[PDB]
């Protein structure tokens, strides 16, 4: 029976982009009203940022930033939708849309404009060597987001995360950096860790999988348990550069003949394997 | 002020609230009561005059056989709330285990993990929880999530210190003091210690942080 | 005796490249051996140049030694920083590893700048009777914040404030020219001067004031010497401009000798008190004049 | 301000042990405020006047400045700077000037040191120091509002909230035994010494 102002409670706008604040006055089918003015004001501000008179037209505080997209002279003022050009962080707030009507009186509605920024997600490996203390092994960055994006992790390894917030290239945005700290081992070498980034601007959370890289010395192993042959195999990153056979006393006995990894015994052996990280040995009593 | 619980269980018809109190001091009385503004005593046990169950709980609750598990027979929607199992002894005074009863739909046990820790039995497991996005943090707590119950292991209030004594049947090395609250230790780990370990951080405005760590013991 | 010569301040621009000049002044009498060049922030080295190993940088495709070359005397440690950021603003130490004179260093303050965009507009007002903004002057995305000053013979007090610009590190300066609105200030202009380190000359922005006021009517052309043809003029001023001019008397309609001709009244060859009713968008205002023949 | 504090003595020694990183370019000894000595692996060692008859060196990754007959004038801040490729500049600042409490031990174990504060005042700065009768060396520094350890021994410490009072020493040797002082700053200050 009464004239109601149709408008959303909140309007999500993007920084740098242009948004329209919807505000329409619903008048019942057979009800007659006279709208003579439209007013736009900010909560806490001294005056009105946009005013539209039925015969005098529009008046703006920032004439090059604001516009009445559906209000014109020589037409009934029913749509007070206002377009805001080049959104700024200072534009985030509660706005009032007013309709000066007769004989029903002024009709208002409050709209909460929220300035957002879609962050760019990047995930990279933090290649490290073997250490006792826990060090970062994965990095997940969510650059320039408003509000700051929430970064979480999923792993089959017990790694603790460290998150640090630094301001982005644009004011009001935050570059969220998240490191995945874990004590390195040969087991986690090649194994993957997933990074989940959550933000209001995304359709669904973005998942970023990262393969772990560990630089470790050789993990020496001998196979082959009256003539016999023993082979020396070791796992390292980078792969072994050199293999060497010897004994506890010193040089190889007169029956044992070796060349790198392969050793021939004719009717205690030590295998020294070297890579970029260092050299490791494996004692075997024969 | 917030009501601190030791165990959280979902609502059920044949719902049982476990309370295993230790054999310590001169036993005076063991009692069950519903936490609220109005006095609501459920059952009171005397070591000389036996058990006495008050109305209107006399037709709803019962006991079987240091264990005071409170069993229910057809519990109503109103039975959702905070329950207390208090043990009064000399010279300690009071021992209290607070059990929280939550709605069947509101209770969540199927929560995903963030990190998987594998450890050999007998070793010490060190669990860490650092603030990631929000600071200053007002409260920090550690929980063990089981498919039918949640148990509070640690609780530290940094803005205004509170009374918290874990009623968990396992030794947990922890310190709420400044510069020590982030790390909690589980010494001489057993095979039974396997499960979900959730960390919860509370801030000023209301923004929270959850970090679930799954433990597997060989 | 050897001294490191470098300027105290080096100005650069956001996204643009800048060279940090630094060279070792050696007297013709003394002999020196420079084995290394080092660049570091205040207070981890940023750029290093060795006598045999050559250059080494902490950042990839961002730093470059503009003069230092292998097989040549290390005297110019001048470093070029590509694509400047607000985070790069700070004090940098330029070091020379000399033998047997020892290490010789100097400090250069790198300043990151941003040219601001200036705009100015009027603020349409009415006779409020209270001080309100009547002109606006904005200087967007400037590092450091620009200096805004107003020039007017009308008076007024400015309210200059600042908010962070589009890029983090830049500042948007907004100045409102506050004055109690009057009819006399309408149409008159106020200038805004914007001063910044990046400008070749200060920018001047002129703004004409707009005041909405009802008509200010007064009747002229009566020298008070009428004896038994003269024309009376209705002098009125309003914003928006008048839409009507109506002549009458306190008794009622105009007599046959008094003829109305628009904003003028012709008298043909008695005591009457003539009224000139002037109307505009804001309303009607009258003026009365007593004439005697 | 300093990494090592040594009291004034007639035959005092200012210890400077730098890590074996990259390619050594030059090692320099100078007073913060004259240049004492300069070592070059290609040109050699050069000691300047009047320090030429006051200081000496004993010799590979060690550059300790020894004194013959040090006068009261030799009081202030001393700098031991290492110039290396590609790391750049490394610096150790020393200072010259004129209780047992807690006690805590098997070798090759992860020994944990905790700084328990008695004061309720919010802690803003924490610093650990190794105390010896001849020198006081700064182990770790932590600022909770807004540093590189010059000590040759490895000490693991966290600056993050809820871990700043704990410092661990991995694989403890016989030389690691001594006094460990902790200083807490809010305004108000607290000091705690631990024996090892
Ligand atoms: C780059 O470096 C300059 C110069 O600073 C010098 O080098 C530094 C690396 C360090 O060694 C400094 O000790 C050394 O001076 C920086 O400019 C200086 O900025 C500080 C403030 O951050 C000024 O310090 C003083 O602080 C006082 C309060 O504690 C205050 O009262 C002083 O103000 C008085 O003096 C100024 C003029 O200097 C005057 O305008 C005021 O009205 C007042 O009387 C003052 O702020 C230093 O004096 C500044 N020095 C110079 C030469 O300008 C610069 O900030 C730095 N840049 C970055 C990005 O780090
Ligand atoms: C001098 O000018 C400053 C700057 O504010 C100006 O306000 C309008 C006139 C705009 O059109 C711009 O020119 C400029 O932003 C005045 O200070 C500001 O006062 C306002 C209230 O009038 C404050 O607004 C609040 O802001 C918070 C969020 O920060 C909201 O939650 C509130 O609801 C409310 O909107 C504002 O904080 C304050 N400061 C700034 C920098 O905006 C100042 O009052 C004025 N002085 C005179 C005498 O005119
Ligand atoms: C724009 O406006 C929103 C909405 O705020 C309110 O909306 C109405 C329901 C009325 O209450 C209005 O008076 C008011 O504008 C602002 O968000 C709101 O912020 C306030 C705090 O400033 C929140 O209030 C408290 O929030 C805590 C935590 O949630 C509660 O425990 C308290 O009981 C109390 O409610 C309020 O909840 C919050 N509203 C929403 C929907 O989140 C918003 O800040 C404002 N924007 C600007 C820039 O001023
Ligand atoms: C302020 O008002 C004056 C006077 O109306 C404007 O000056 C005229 O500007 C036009 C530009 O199209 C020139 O061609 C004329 O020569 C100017 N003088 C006159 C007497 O017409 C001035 O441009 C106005 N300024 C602003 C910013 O609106
Ligand atoms: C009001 O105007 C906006 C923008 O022009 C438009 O999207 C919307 O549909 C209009 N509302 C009605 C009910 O006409
Ligand atoms: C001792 O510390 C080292 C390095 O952090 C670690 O590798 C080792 O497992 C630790 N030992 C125990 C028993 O925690
Ligand atoms: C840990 O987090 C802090 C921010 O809380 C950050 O400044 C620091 O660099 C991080 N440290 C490591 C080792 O990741
Ligand atoms: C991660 O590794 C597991 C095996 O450990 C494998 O099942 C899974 O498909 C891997 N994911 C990706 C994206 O490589
Ligand atoms: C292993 O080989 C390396 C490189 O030749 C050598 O330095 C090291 O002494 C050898 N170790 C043994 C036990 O032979
Ligand atoms: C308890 O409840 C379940 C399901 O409600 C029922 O199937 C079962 O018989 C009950 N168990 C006992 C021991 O009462
Ligand atoms: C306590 O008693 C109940 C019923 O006898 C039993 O199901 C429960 O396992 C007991 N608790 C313990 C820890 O023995
Ligand atoms: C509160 O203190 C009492 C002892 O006075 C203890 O029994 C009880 O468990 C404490 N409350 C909590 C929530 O731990
Ligand atoms: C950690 O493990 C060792 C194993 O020797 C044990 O002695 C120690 O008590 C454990 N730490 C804690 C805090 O219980
Ligand atoms: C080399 O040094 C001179 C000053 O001696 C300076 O003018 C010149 O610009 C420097 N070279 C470069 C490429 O910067
Ligand atoms: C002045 O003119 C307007 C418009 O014609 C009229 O409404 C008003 O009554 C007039 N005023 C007088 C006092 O005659
Ligand atoms: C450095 O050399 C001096 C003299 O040989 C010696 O006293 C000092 O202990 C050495 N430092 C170390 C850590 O070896």
């Amino acid at each position: 029976e009464d004239v109601v102002v149709q408008a959303p409670t909140q309007v999500p706008g993007f920084l740098g982009d242009s948004v329209t604040l919807p505000c329409y006055l619903q008048v019942p089918n057979m009800e007659v009203t006279h709208v003579s003015q439209l007013t736009w004001a900010r909560h806490g501000e001294s005056g009105s940022m946009a005013v539209f008179h039925q015969t005098q037209g529009p008046s703006y505080s920032e004439s090059k930033r604001l516009e009445f997209v559906a209000a014109r002279l020589g037409a009934e003022l029913r749509n007070a939708s206002l377009r805001m050009f080049g959104l700024r962080v200072e534009d985030e707030g509660n706005y009032t849309c007013l309709f000066v009507t007769f004989p029903q009186g002024s009709r208002s509605v409050d709209i909460w404009l929220r300035v957002l920024a879609k962050p760019q997600n990047t995930a990279e490996v933090q290649k490290v060597q073997l250490t006792g203390e826990p060090v970062p092994m994965a990095r997940c960055v969510s650059t320039g987001g408003r509000p700051p994006a929430q970064i979480t992790w999923h792993s089959d390894l017990g790694g603790m995360p460290n998150t640090s917030q630094v301001p982005g290239f644009l004011s009001g945005t935050v570059t969220v950096t998240s490191l995945w700290i874990l004590v390195p081992s040969s087991q986690v070498d090649g194994k993957n860790v997933t990074c989940k980034v959550e933000h209001e601007s995304f359709e669904k959370p973005q998942l970023l999988t990262v393969n772990l890289t560990v630089y470790y010395p050789p993990e020496v192993s001998i196979s082959g348990y009256n003539e016999a042959t023993l082979t020396c195999d070791a796992r390292s990153n980078p792969e072994p550069t050199g293999y060497n056979w010897s004994t506890t006393m010193g040089p190889l006995p007169p029956f044992a003949v070796a060349q790198g990894a392969q050793l021939l015994i004719r009717p205690t052996l030590i295998c020294n394997v070297t890579n970029a990280l260092g050299a490791r040995q494996a004692e075997l009593t024969v | 002020e917030e009501v601190l619980w030791h165990t959280s269980v979902p609502f059920a018809e044949n719902m049982s609230l476990e309370c295993v109190y230790p054999s310590m001091g001169i036993l005076t009385q063991v009692e069950w009561f519903k936490i609220g503004t109005q006095q609501d005593s459920i059952a009171i046990f005397s070591p000389t005059h036996g058990m006495v169950i008050r109305k209107p709980y006399a037709e709803r609750v019962y006991f079987l056989n240091n264990n005071m598990t409170l069993f229910f027979r057809n519990a109503s929607e109103d039975d959702v709330g905070y329950y207390s199992c208090s043990l009064y002894t000399y010279p300690q005074g009071t021992w209290q285990k607070v059990i929280q009863v939550v709605q069947s739909d509101s209770f969540e046990a199927a929560v995903p993990s963030n990190s998987h820790i594998v450890s050999e039995p007998g070793k010490n497991v060190t669990l860490t929880c650092q603030p990631q996005m929000t600071w200053p943090v007002q409260a920090v707590r550690w929980e063990k999530i089981q498919p039918r119950q949640i148990d509070l292991l640690t609780y530290c209030n940094l803005v205004h210190g509170r009374n918290f004594t874990s009623k968990f049947p396992r030794q947990i090395v922890s310190n709420c003091s400044h510069g020590r609250w982030s790390v909690i230790v589980i010494p001489d780990v057993t095979v039974s210690d396997s499960g979900l370990y959730r960390c919860y951080l509370q801030a000023s405005a209301g923004e929270n942080e959850t970090f679930v760590m799954r433990l597997t013991v060989a």
